[PDB]
């Protein structure tokens, strides 16, 4: 994979059956030195092309399953690992056009054994007041291309 | 097992262009995915490069290369081997050896589903002609490619023209032999008409027009699509690729045309080949309808 | 099965180390082949990183583990698991929840061949104290630990003093339950002088003097040898190395100093860790004799 | 792997059975687009802080086996995988001691399909006219530490 956290490949639109585009998926890869289950996930918030889109919006993908923020704030068994980028799978009619999109996505998790002002105020969408790389930025960019026909 | 069938030329992309990446930062897996993203469905392999434990795979090796082109809809396409009479410093190949060499190509690219080799052999003078006994060795491979349904084409390229030695050799042996299972690909930097002020250019080149091509479609089998530099605008800076793709498309060639990519940029750090790709694909997409 | 019977300390890496690499770069052989090139013998691993699959390897992996410990000269030393009671958001695990994966990464750590657990548990204040039922948790899998010959150890680090509340409160469980399969890990970074000037340095935080760790030998069953900066003359500037290390010696150590290098440049880029290791292992092994 | 064509790993000294150090290893990665028979080979000279060793002191180890030079230039079966780094071990009484060592190798190999321009005067010692990064360079080094006791 990719050192950036946002991946280039898985990057596409998003069919339906019915042909009809749904919305789009990308990978993004945990930046962490370990893995960690999926209720210590904290899902945040993307930007596309400045376009704001909440949560409730994304799926997470993992281990060949499609997980909602809900389902993934209570199941504390499965596990996410460090070398097996999650899909997140985005709703949105249309999808993207044809050519370049800016992402800004942001999101974190939960380190029980860090000391207890680090563990607060653990925002998704803003960064840590010192940065440890060992543990990732909260919110990555990535410009990427996406292959349509011209609308 | 994915079948991909639009009528006419369709886009691919020759793992070639990963390059500088396979084994390092992309993986088989991760190639597949990328042409998927891009909604590539024809893919070229190089045999020394892309087939684990070459020349002898594993039947899982092989199972879970079938289950990449169904789970990602890829269609191998062509198969690129070399039939290296000089992989010796000592002597030649004799032309039984070079025929095992080739006929045990054969059978690695029909198991794995592919349909035409590209097929390189060592070069003798400055127009890259072959070593002398390749109609030898082509006919002794041709029964074998003929049963399992293999066309074997030797690729034309810079400096090489379109109506020079070299491709009319080729094409007096299909037309002497009948032989529907040998023919040509053609590498697009053929049509190439824009440099670079003070870039070297071969006195040798000239450029082909695109209908220089409609006589040899007959023979042509597969096509690199060979490109330089992509726009932001998504088009192809050196190339006339609308005149080209418009007179294959016009001319009956239901081929692919696979994205070769060859600049040097491929090894600078920080280089995103995927990203040079899709712009490559957005082109080809446009032109072609899917 | 290889073993390495050297009497005193020995020494070894954390693959926390390769933590920049890992999945990247480095694969976990090669991480071996690294470790076998310094010589080094004791390995630590973390469950949620090094185990594929995890929590359930299969017998095929486990089976290649445990050939590349053979292949390497590589000993499982310790392996560093978490009792992490905050997993969920809205409410802690249970004592029994809690006990049932501690024990279930006992098990793994003794199939793989590992003597010691580095058990992290989520913190409460300030001065990095367990949730307040980690007595009851040890307690819960302290049978099992006895059975399969497994120490479970708590990290001591900076800010926290050999001689404050958090060590004297597990010395004080070890005596009055009197097992031998709980017990400490001393992090080096508890014996730092030397440090940057405008570094920020906790006011919380004191050295100890070397020998302050002698009444804890009793209890320690495996160091990280945390590390910042290596000299080009193969010197730690950071760290009373040899004194450190000849205290040790002389008072009866037996298990290993696992280097640990957690510097943010780790993550930059062209940053070769394996070179900083080798110097710290050229000075370990000049203290150690081998 | 590493993207430098000497690689980080497997650079140590070399013991003998009866403790006595008789050489040292380090690997590299070929650095071509396609793997090659051993017979397209072409083992150049390495230098060590300075000191030259010429190709008849070098054994190549591919595919778990031993080959020395006159036995792969007559092997045009056995085949060398770009993702799996060849070993060189390099004979040299006592071995190279603690620290760090300058290394300057050099190799190519034959590609028969070239214009025959670049197939002459392909040294392994010297870099060819143009360079295509393709084909790597034919020269390489890298400064990598060995861990010993000082003498
Ligand atoms: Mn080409
Ligand atoms: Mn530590």
């Amino acid at each position: 994979m990719e050192k950036q956290v946002i991946q280039s490949v898985g990057f596409r639109n998003i069919k339906n059956g019915n042909g009809e585009i749904t919305g789009f998926q990308f990978k993004v890869k945990l930046p962490y030195y370990r893995g960690v289950f999926l209720s210590q996930i904290r899902p945040g918030t993307l930007f596309v092309d400045g376009q704001k889109i909440e949560k409730d919006q994304i799926t997470w993908t993992i281990n060949g399953e499609e997980y909602t923020n809900q389902e993934m704030r209570g199941d504390f068994k499965t596990h996410w690992a460090t070398t097996k980028p999650a899909v997140l799978k985005v709703k949105m009619p249309g999808g993207l056009a044809q050519g370049y999109h800016d992402l800004k996505y942001g999101f974190c998790f939960t380190s029980s054994y860090m000391p207890p002002i680090i563990q607060d105020g653990l925002d998704p969408d803003k960064e840590s007041m010192v940065y440890m790389p060992e543990f990732g930025h909260h919110v990555n960019e990535r410009r990427l291309l996406i292959v349509k026909l011209a609308a | 097992m994915y079948r991909y069938e639009k009528k006419g030329p369709k886009r691919g992309v020759a793992l070639y262009s990963y390059s500088a990446e396979f084994g390092l930062t992309k993986t088989l897996e991760d190639c597949f995915e990328d042409l998927h993203d891009m909604g590539a469905h024809g893919i070229e392999i190089l045999a020394n490069t892309h087939i684990e434990n070459y020349p002898y795979p594993t039947d899982e090796w092989v199972e879970k290369w079938w289950r990449l082109c169904d789970k990602y809809e890829i269609v191998p396409v062509e198969y690129g081997n070399w039939i290296d009479s000089h992989v010796l410093g000592d002597r030649d190949l004799t032309t039984e050896e070079s025929v095992e060499m080739l006929k045990r190509d054969i059978r690695l690219a029909h198991r794995l589903g592919f349909t035409v080799m590209r097929t390189k052999m060592p070069v003798i003078n400055d127009l890259l002609e072959p070593v002398e006994n390749w109609k030898e060795i082509i006919k002794g491979a041709l029964p074998l490619a003929e049963e399992l349904g293999i066309k074997m084409c030797p690729e034309i390229h810079t400096p090489s023209n379109l109506k020079g030695k070299l491709v009319n050799d080729f094409v007096e042996f299909i037309k002497e032999t009948g032989t529907k299972n040998f023919g040509l690909n053609i590498d697009f930097s053929v049509f190439r008409t824009s440099f670079a002020e003070g870039e070297w250019v071969d006195p040798n080149y000239t450029p082909n027009k695109p209908e220089d091509i409609i006589p040899l479609l007959p023979y042509v089998y597969c096509c690199h699509a060979k490109f330089i530099h992509m726009s932001d605008d998504f088009k192809e800076t050196t190339i006339p690729y609308e005149e080209v793709v418009k007179t294959m498309e016009d001319n009956g060639y239901e081929g692919y045309l696979l994205s070769e990519y060859e600049g040097a940029d491929k090894y600078d750090e920080g280089y995103e080949v995927g990203q040079t790709l899709r712009k490559h694909h957005i082109l080809l997409k446009n032109l072609l309808g899917d």
